[PDB]
């Protein structure tokens, strides 16, 4: 006998903010405060990081937070008129 | 998406992802209430579902992944997931087209299993529910696996 395709459990997923040249630095240190609940002197850092490498990874979440968290983030950069982009990453 | 049955669980559903303090409103918080509304946790019965192990399940499932809000905040008040609306916008689309005018936890129920990556859905493979067998028991008869 048998049992239909497989399963295996939902994947977490990395949430990223790419680095462009038009979104001003303060922005994004507000989108990682406001949607990250970030320290102050740690959403900073954390901008720092993606200017310096371009991309950083912001959280880890489920599968299904992570899809809500990255169309929430880009929603409101379009909404800011700012390239901001925000990406999901397996693993 | 009305049936005041399962606008009552959308509600339970809210009503605890408040409670804690979720920042989200998930496709687990909507089959953990689910387990309660009669159309759903009949569908499942019949599926010979462990209702306490789901329960359980769920219940360690969106304490241990659910942001929590900072306490503080503005109150925004939990952000339903893309995953929830859609498994409500595919039941309600699903009765819409079937020429009825009432959706009930059932169909939610079915409705989740679309949601491939959603927690919930692999629960239910895990207790060996399939879409197929939901929908087997919601039409003819009570078709259950039993
Ligand atoms: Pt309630």
């Amino acid at each position: 006998e048998k049992v239909r395709d497989a399963l295996k459990p939902p994947s977490m997923y990395k949430v990223i903010l790419v680095n462009d040249d038009y979104t001003p630095m303060e922005f994004v240190i507000d989108v990682l405060q406001k949607f990250f609940s970030y320290d102050v002197e740690r959403a900073t850092q954390l901008m720092l990081a993606v200017a310096y490498q371009g991309k950083a990874i912001c959280g880890v979440f489920t599968a299904e937070v992570a899809e809500t968290k990255v169309a929430m983030v880009n929603k409101y950069a379009r909404e800011n008129e700012h390239p901001l982009l925000c990406t999901l990453e397996k693993a | 998406m009305l049936n005041q049955e399962l606008e009552l669980s959308l509600n339970m559903a809210f009503a605890r992802a408040r409670e804690h303090r979720h920042e989200f409103m998930t496709v687990e918080h909507l089959l953990l209430a689910l387990l309660s509304n009669p159309s759903a946790r009949e569908a499942l019965e019949a599926c010979s579902v462990d209702l306490v192990a789901l329960r359980q399940e769920l219940e360690a499932f969106i304490e241990q992944t659910t942001p929590v809000l900072p306490a503080s905040e503005e109150e925004r008040d939990t952000q339903p997931t893309l995953s929830f609306q859609r498994v409500l916008q595919r039941a309600v689309f699903h009765v819409q087209s079937s020429g009825r005018n009432e959706v009930t936890g059932a169909n939610v129920l079915v409705a989740i299993f679309s949601e491939q990556e959603s927690q919930a859905a692999y629960l239910l493979r895990k207790h060996e529910v399939s879409r197929l067998d939901v929908v087997n028991f919601i039409s003819h008869g009570t078709r259950k696996d039993e």
